[PDB]
């Protein structure tokens, strides 16, 4: 009854990831386009940084 | 998601012949050295055969040399094991497996205990 | 102002550096070994004869650190990348034996273990050949080519045993050698042995072979060997 | 029993399988058509921390973005100063083969673990003098692959016998236990608010959990081989994943399915480490042809290449303010990039 | 020492011509 | 030449006065006494006859006071002739190694950059080859500066030089060849001791090796130098060669060949001991033995025992037409086409690309 015990836990595992809400992909991804548009200036790598602020010269 | 579905099996009079299939799912079939693994009841898992990517390298176990054969189809992504002259002591659960990485040679998959790139198998009897 | 933390960042650095120059020299003076042999008698007898059992011992004032791999799962593809830099893998042996051969094939053909050398043992050769020679059935239903097999004349068989033990003893030894020689290409070797009954020169055969692997390695670094 | 219960799990897969097909309005390349690209950018090696003997497995950055830890297979645990290239501490270890290192965000504790099946905790503050073993944790039975601190009193650990665990450092016993996977668990990445975390294992699956409940929430499956690396998005709804079939992917927690796949035909070697930049635009992907390839995260183009190493990279970190990237490889050398 | 003796053999031959131009005047 | 026609005559006119049937005179050769009629004026040779013979101790010329008569053995045909003009031999074997050491130098200046730049190849072994590489450049750049004080263009000039500068360039020349015969000796000593006592610390030997790579020659050229400056100086340190003076420069050069050659065969016993175990042979033994020929400097054993006035200048085409390219062969075998640089020069070629 061992392998039938663990298999009953898989359907309980599959139960809880079945009853969640699910969201449209383009609205879920435009928020990623919302983040990288606003946070673009604060990231020192995609833009070059002048020689003053860099501690690594 | 990858998953492996073996098919065939069943009953045979001692001395017959049978083929097997392996239904693949969701990966580039042309990359992986694939293989068959059996397991007798009352004993651990044991390795049967293997075929490489193209089909050049083909090897077997010494007990089942000659009487069986293995072939793959890299066009219709399934694995084929045609067996001939079957035995009373070949009754075992037969799995289909895949070595875990593309473009290599080595394999580490003869074990039990969810090598998770093998299917649940089929039963052959005699 | 800022010079005060600087000299402390100097004086901590030099006191650390003196300890590393104690540690680099002892690290280059000790040889690590891996003992992945799937045999319970083999992994424990050669100790005298957690997660890992560290055995350390010296012979000819040469430091060996032998590491039995213990409390691990049966899958191996993720913790034998932690051993590519080792000197020698000691593969001990005990169908068991096709699964022994299928394992030794993968170690010899890994992308990361491609350059490490294998010392191969043949345990239980008295109780794996003469056990069949009292049963007369066990090699044939594991291997068809044994009935075809001839004992090589350039072997040095020990006088005083069954000659058909030595027919099979050399047969198994010549089944590991056909994997190691085929497509290894000069960067890693194999060393078959069998002592397996006495404390005499189990390690010395490892000693006189670990000395060999380094000597092939240096001559590899001069385009000679 | 097991015949109709396999189909019962199959039908609960298939209903889940089409719900994400319901959600698929369009691909993300279609909505990111008009993002004007980053283009031809590149970096330079600025530092080289060369003090280790054997190969480097893991590094972790610091919350000051100045200190960092390096764990290597010679049995040495070494804290650096990245600014002035100076070894602050050089901890000797009990056992040699280590695979992971931790730097607590308080800057006051350091952990490491490996094949001796014990996460050990080392104190940095040590007003009695030199550093020493504070306490250590022995509950796992496999090996020990990753770890990430929460405070000075609890740390989640990733193991090789399939089980993740949350620990109580004073009493030395595990609080919860995470028993969802099937393979060796390889890496885990904390959510930025430490409410959740994801983990990747050798069974090609990615489980999202809850630290308070110890349960698996979702299961993410889009890979073909075993997974070596994972890293959250900076906000907490996406993560990147690196597996041994030479592909990087992107999975969003809301739509519960994959978004992007980062691959190219010339890269057929496995992935060992990934990390995000601070905005999220630049994704870094350490490889096995010895060069970290900077991948764009919105357009799926390998825009930049860092090519300074001799051996396989094994660890890759980004500072929490985005000033520097430090990569460490098996040649005992840790090029700090910028 | 190979370069040593060539520096000896050429210098000694260099001296003979110095005597030779000197001995054309006494010839 | 011109100076001693004053200088030996200036002391002659002194000793014309210090010293009569004959008169005492200077015959444009040497000085004379106002000697006795009938007696046999037998004075020994001048210094100009000591350069014609190593057996110059028997050179004598007889004039009779009859007055003054002819030399009874005539001067030059006694010793100065030698049964022709071999300036073609001396100039061409000179003008070989000048373009001989040239080709090594531009292919060692480039080839020593690569070992000290690409930073992967800072191994302990190439911490030996760089000093062999730098001790070929010290051979070439000293030989040229040795050759600078031989461009005489004037006979009275360089026969009477005796300056301290043509001492110091000579003694610097002798140090920067004897180091090259030691950095072939240690090269064999390193590869042999990395193969017979293979269990030893390697930070121990190499630092304790490079001391006697440069310092042990630095002792010997000085001890040779202070057995002539305080003892036996006559010209500026080339043309004396009194056979108890060469043997502290020539001596421990050829000592470092005889004990090097036993290390050459002492490796091809070990290399064949692995090449013959079953883990064909004579072509693998071909470019294993032949790849060590310029490394060990093994082409010096052929004339090491043979005496210099026995072999008679056949060896100078050998030792300087094949030894002056030895620095150029060695930079091709292990650096330009090494076998570990070749897959590593392919890194920075394409990764920059």
């Amino acid at each position: 009854t061992a392998s039938i015990a663990q298999a009953r836990k898989l359907v309980e595992q599959l139960k809880m990831e079945a009853n969640i809400d699910r969201i449209k992909v383009s609205k879920a991804a435009a928020d990623l386009m919302a983040y990288c548009e606003a946070h673009a200036k604060e990231d020192p790598l995609l833009t070059p940084v002048p020689a003053s602020e860099n501690p690594f010269r | 998601q990858v998953q492996l579905q073996e098919s065939g099996g069943g009953l045979v009079q001692p001395g017959g012949s049978l083929r097997l299939s392996c239904a693949a799912s969701g990966f580039t079939f042309s990359n992986y050295k694939m293989n068959w693994v059996r397991q007798a009841p009352g004993k651990g898992l044991e390795w049967v055969s293997d075929i490489s990517q193209s089909g050049a390298s083909i090897s077997y176990t010494g007990s089942v040399k000659g009487r069986f054969t293995i072939s793959r189809d890299n066009a219709k992504n399934t694995l084929y094991l045609q067996m001939n002259s079957l035995k009373p002591e070949d009754t075992a659960v037969y799995y289909c497996a895949r070595c875990p990485a593309p473009f290599t040679r080595d394999c580490f998959d003869v074990t039990s205990t969810t090598y998770a790139y093998r299917g649940q198998g089929t039963q052959v009897t005699v | 102002d800022q010079r005060n933390e600087e000299k402390a960042q100097r004086e901590a650095n030099k006191k650390i550096e003196k300890q590393l120059q104690k540690d680099k020299q002892v690290y280059r003076a000790t040889h690590r070994l891996l003992l992945l042999g799937a045999g319970e008698s083999g992994k424990n007898t050669i100790v005298k004869q957690s997660g890992i059992f560290e055995t350390k011992f010296q012979v000819d004032k040469v430091n060996f650190h032998m590491f039995d791999v213990g409390a691990q799962r049966d899958e191996r593809r993720k913790w034998i990348q932690c051993f590519n830099d080792v000197t020698a893998i000691i593969f001990v042996v005990a169908n068991r034996l096709q699964a022994a051969l299928k394992l030794f094939d993968s170690i010899w053909n890994n992308k990361w273990l491609r350059d490490t050398s294998v010392i191969l043992f043949l345990n239980k050769q008295d109780l794996l050949a003469e056990k069949v020679l009292a049963g007369k059935s066990k090699i044939e239903d594991y291997f068809p080519e044994f009935a075809r097999y001839t004992t090589p004349e350039d072997a040095t068989p020990e006088p005083g045993e069954d000659p058909r033990v030595t027919r099979a003893k050399y047969f198994i030894r010549d089944e590991f050698l056909r994997i190691s020689t085929a497509s290894g290409d000069g960067r890693h070797y194999c060393y078959p042995h069998f002592t397996c009954a006495v404390d005499t020169e189990n390690i010395r055969r490892v000693f006189n072979d670990c000395r060999d692997i380094i000597q092939r390695m240096h001559l590899r670094q001069y385009e000679l060997l | 029993e097991l015949d109709q219960l396999r189909q019962e799990a199959e039908q609960l897969k298939n209903q889940i399988r089409d719900a994400r097909k319901a959600c698929a309005d369009a691909t993300l390349s279609q909505i990111t058509n008009n993002i004007d690209p980053v283009g031809r950018i590149q970096m330079r090696t600025r530092r080289t921390l060369r003090g280790h003997l054997a190969k480097i497995y893991a590094m972790h950055w610091g919350t000051d973005s100045r200190l960092l830890v390096s764990a290597s297979q010679d049995g040495k645990l070494i804290i650096w100063d990245s600014y002035t290239t100076n070894k602050v501490h050089a901890i000797p270890l009990r056992s040699s083969w280590v695979m992971t290192c931790a730097y607590a965000p308080s800057g006051n504790y350091v952990a490491c673990g490996g094949l001796d099946n014990i996460c050990s905790i080392y104190n940095l503050k040590t007003r009695e003098g030199n550093v020493r073993v504070s306490r250590e944790l022995a509950g796992h039975t496999g090996y020990l692959s990753c770890c990430r601190f929460l405070d000075d009193n609890q740390i989640v650990t990733s193991s090789g016998d399939t089980t993740c665990a949350l620990w109580d450092i004073e009493t030395g016993q595990q609080t919860t236990t995470f028993t969802g996977h099937t393979g060796d668990v390889m890496s885990l990445s904390l959510a930025p608010d430490t409410r959740l975390f994801v983990s990747g294992a050798c069974d090609a699956s990615a489980k999202l959990w809850d630290v308070r409940e110890g349960m698996c929430r979702q299961t993410f499956t889009g890979h073909e081989s075993d997974i070596n690396a994972i890293c959250f998005f900076p906000n907490g709804n996406a993560f990147a994943t690196g597996s041994d079939d030479a592909t990087c992917r992107l999975f969003d927690l809301r739509a519960d399915q994959e978004l992007m796949t980062y691959s190219h035909d010339n890269i057929i070697c496995g992935i060992t480490s990934v990390s995000f930049s601070k905005s999220g635009r630049l994704l870094l992907a350490g490889y096995d042809d010895f060069n970290c390839n900077v991948w764009d995260a919105l357009k799926a183009d390998r825009a930049g290449v860092l090519a300074g190493h001799d051996n396989r990279v094994s660890c890759l970190g980004v500072t929490d303010d985005g000033m520097a990237v430090a990569t460490g490889s098996w040649d005992s050398f840790l090029k700090i990039w910028n | 020492h190979s370069d040593g003796i060539f520096t000896d053999s050429y210098s000694r031959y260099r001296k003979q011509m110095a005597v030779k131009k000197y001995l054309a005047a006494v010839l | 030449d011109d100076k001693i026609f004053k200088k030996e005559q200036a002391m002659c006119l002194e000793k014309i006065q210090r010293a009569p049937g004959c008169p005492g005179m200077w015959d444009n050769i040497t000085c004379w006494k106002p000697a006795h009629v009938g007696e046999m004026v037998l004075v020994s040779c001048p210094e100009l006859f000591r350069i014609f013979n190593p057996d110059q101790d028997m050179g004598v010329v007889s004039r009779n006071c009859t007055g003054w008569s002819e030399p009874f053995p005539h001067y030059f045909d006694a010793c100065g002739f030698d049964e022709g003009d071999q300036d073609y031999y001396y100039l061409s074997v000179k003008a070989l190694y000048t373009v001989g050491y040239s080709l090594s130098l531009v292919a060692l200046l480039l080839a020593m950059v690569i070992l000290c730049r690409f930073r992967k190849l800072h191994c302990t072994r190439n911490f030996i080859h760089m000093n062999l590489f730098v001790s070929f450049m010290l051979r070439a750049i000293s030989v040229f500066i040795k050759d600078w004080i031989l461009y005489a263009e004037q006979d009275s000039n360089h026969c009477f030089i005796s300056t301290v500068e043509c001492k110091a360039v000579m003694v610097f020349f002798h140090y920067c060849v004897v180091s090259n015969y030691f950095w072939l000796f240690i090269e064999g000593l390193y590869l042999f001791t990395l193969l017979v006592e293979t269990f030893f610390p390697e930070r121990r030997y190499f630092y304790w090796y490079t001391i006697i790579g440069w310092g042990a020659p630095l002792v010997f050229v000085t001890v040779w130098a202070t057995l002539r400056l305080y003892f036996d100086d006559t010209g500026c340190w080339d043309m004396n060669d009194s056979t108890a003076l060469w043997w502290v420069i020539k001596g421990p050069v050829v000592g470092s060949i005889m004990v090097n050659f036993v290390l050459f065969i002492g490796i091809i016993v070990i290399l064949v001991q692995k090449l013959q175990s079953p883990d064909s042979i004579y072509l693998r033994l071909a470019r294993s033995t032949l790849l060590l020929i310029p490394l060990f400097g093994i082409h010096y054993t052929v004339f090491a025992f043979s005496p210099e006035n026995v072999s008679k200048r056949e060896r100078l085409v050998f030792e300087l037409g094949l030894g002056s390219f030895q620095g150029f062969v060695v930079a091709v075998l292990y650096c330009f086409l090494n076998g570990e640089v070749q897959a590593e020069i392919k890194r920075k070629w394409r990764s920059w690309k």
